[PDB]
């Protein structure tokens, strides 16, 4: 009964199918009934939300209004009937592309998709932002070819004051050594350690450190990426879960699935152990690998 | 982009306008929900800032709505509960109804939690804050005139004192005034400083150049301006009881 200019109607889109299954909600492609335009519905959840409207797809929100970006997925509007973001529909998951074996990237494609992907972690920490939930599931790509980070639902903004960020964040097989650690004082580092787990997986198809629990993730990172010792890390000693697990080569591992040097090369620069010695988005668009033969092409297979 | 900035026109054709209300009751009604927003604000511990947001959805939402339909008693309680959560220092339903209550009716006792008559007004408020975040078009990143205070006050090399005067004129204007409905946060900012300054006899030094203080802040800002909304917030500031005597020089 109550006047809305701003805030139109679900219904003003069609849906076509339910393309999201998993506990971030529902997913849906749907179709503006004018103009065809192609969107993506994905409904505010309210499971046992007694403090009324989320305060955390508040943020989600305030975020996704704020990054503006060729590589960050776009929010279009919010709309009601019940709530629903509404995006620019991407037709495509890294995670699917990575699965459907009748999939092939030649390896211009390979460096264009970490082109696109680097730009976009680039841009959010710029604008102060963590993303935190790096995983192929939430890399996509749109019909013609434009990578779109997204799902910020977990995203928070950062800034340098000792930080009392959270330490249960990115899911278990991206997370990075400081999260497993008990770190809480972290930054932009985190999102580049998901970077290198998604690089590496556009070569050997499978998320590469698949732990268990905390500790397995722990241990199945030390077999890949050598021991967690002060003479590598410096301080690591300086935090009170260096007790268990202890134990005493990356390039080595990936060997047969990537044969490209400098792509060998970037990803051991990304899955470094200690976060200060670990390349960053400007240093990583930057690296050889980008800038010599095959050079990085557009999206068509 | 200029969706929430309106004309001195825009302002007189209100939707509270539309029902009955007079250009005066409006600004009254106004005034009314800020000094509730600020009461509950102050008990519920939360900062100015947190209080200062509340009061701009307030304003915005009845450039949509009508005081008429939705009481700022009701409206005003929701907008804190909300502006709460965007700002960081979340209130729990229950701890922002309870201050509601004690805010609006002293003397009334605390219903029974487990009633239907509180259940409901519970409902209420959770209803209101999703009215309120739809009026709105979910847009609840507000920038204030504080935010650019003290970039001009170090321009000026501004005492304390002038400093501290130019945030109360700031957070004054919200209360008061409309300004945050017609004139970008910057430009409001400046009113502030210049108000502070005529009131605390500051006179500021010519730039090396020969342009002024306020050229560094906003383009578009113009003494012709700066004097019209300065006294405009001073008249306004001189109907309201007690409050240039928090500012004012005893000695
Ligand atoms: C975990 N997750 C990944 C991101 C996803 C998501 C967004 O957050 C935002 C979007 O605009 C999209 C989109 O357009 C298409 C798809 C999509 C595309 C293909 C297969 C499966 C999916 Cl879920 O997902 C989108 C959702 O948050 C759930």
């Amino acid at each position: 009964s109550v006047e809305c200019p701003f805030c139109d109607e679900v219904s003003k889109y069609e849906k076509l199918a339910k393309i999201g299954q998993g506990t971030f909600g529902e997913v849906f492609k749907a179709r503006h009934r004018k103009t065809g335009q192609k969107v993506a519905l994905k409904k505010v959840l309210m499971e046992n939300e007694k403090e009324g409207f989320p305060i955390t797809a508040l943020r989600e929100i305030k975020i996704l209004q704020l990054l503006k970006h060729e590589n960050v997925v776009n929010l279009i509007e919010i709309c009601r009937t019940s709530i629903y973001l509404v995006f620019d529909f991407c037709e495509h998951d890294l995670a699917g592309l990575l699965s459907n074996v009748l999939v092939k990237f030649t390896l211009s494609e390979i460096k264009r998709v970490m082109q696109m992907l680097l730009n976009g972690l680039y841009y959010i920490h710029r604008n102060k932002i963590l993303h935190r939930d790096m995983k192929a599931a939430n890399v996509l790509i749109t019909r013609d070819g434009v990578l779109k980070l997204a799902d910020f639902g977990l995203a928070r903004a950062f800034s340098l004051a000792p930080n009392r960020y959270t330490n249960r964040v990115v899911t278990l097989w991206y997370r990075p050594p400081e999260l497993l650690l008990g770190e809480r004082d972290y930054g932009p580092p985190i999102d580049l350690w998901g970077a290198g787990c998604i690089m590496a997986e556009m070569w050997t198809r499978s998320p590469i450190m698949q732990g268990n629990t905390e500790q397995h993730q722990l241990a199945l990172i030390s077999q890949l990426c050598g021991s967690i010792t002060p003479e590598v890390w410096p301080n690591v000693d300086n935090y009170e879960l260096y007790e268990k697990l202890e134990l005493v080569k990356v390039k080595d591992r990936l060997k047969a699935y990537v044969r490209d040097p400098y792509a060998l090369d970037l990803i051991d620069k990304l899955l470094v152990l200690d976060p200060a010695q670990r390349i960053d988005s400007d240093d990583a668009l930057n690296h050889d690998f980008f800038w010599s033969d095959p050079m990085p092409s557009d999206l068509k297979g | 982009n200029k969706r929430w900035y309106f004309t001195r026109e825009q302002l007189e054709n209100s939707p509270s306008r539309r029902f009955g209300v007079d250009p005066d009751k409006e600004l009254s009604y106004r005034q009314q929900a800020a000094n509730l927003l600020q009461d509950m604000g102050q008990r519920l511990n939360v900062s100015q800032l947190t209080i200062n947001t509340a009061i701009v959805y307030m304003h915005r939402f009845y450039m949509i709505q009508s005081f008429t339909r939705f009481p700022g008693n009701s409206v005003a309680p929701a907008a804190l509960f909300l502006a709460a959560k965007v700002e960081g220092q979340p209130k729990k339903l229950e701890h922002v109804i309870k201050v509601a209550h004690t805010c609006l009716h002293p003397q009334e006792s605390l219903p029974d939690t487990r009633s239907e008559a509180y259940l409901q007004q519970v409902q209420d408020l959770v209803i209101l804050e999703s009215i309120i975040l739809q009026t709105l078009g979910f847009e609840l990143t507000i920038d204030h005139p504080h935010t650019h205070v003290v970039k001009c006050t170090q321009l000026v090399r501004a005492s304390k004192d002038l400093a501290q005067t130019s945030y109360f004129m700031a957070t004054n204007s919200l209360h008061l005034t409309t300004f945050s409905l017609q004139y970008t946060p910057p430009v409001v900012a400046c009113v502030c400083i210049h108000l502070a300054c005529k009131w605390s006899n500051w006179e500021i030094p010519v730039s090396t150049d020969g342009k002024h203080w306020w050229e560094y802040v906003d383009a578009t800002v113009t003494l012709e301006l700066l004097d019209e909304l300065t006294h405009e917030l001073l008249q306004i500031l001189e109907k309201t009881p007690n409050r240039l005597k928090r500012i004012w020089n005893w000695r």
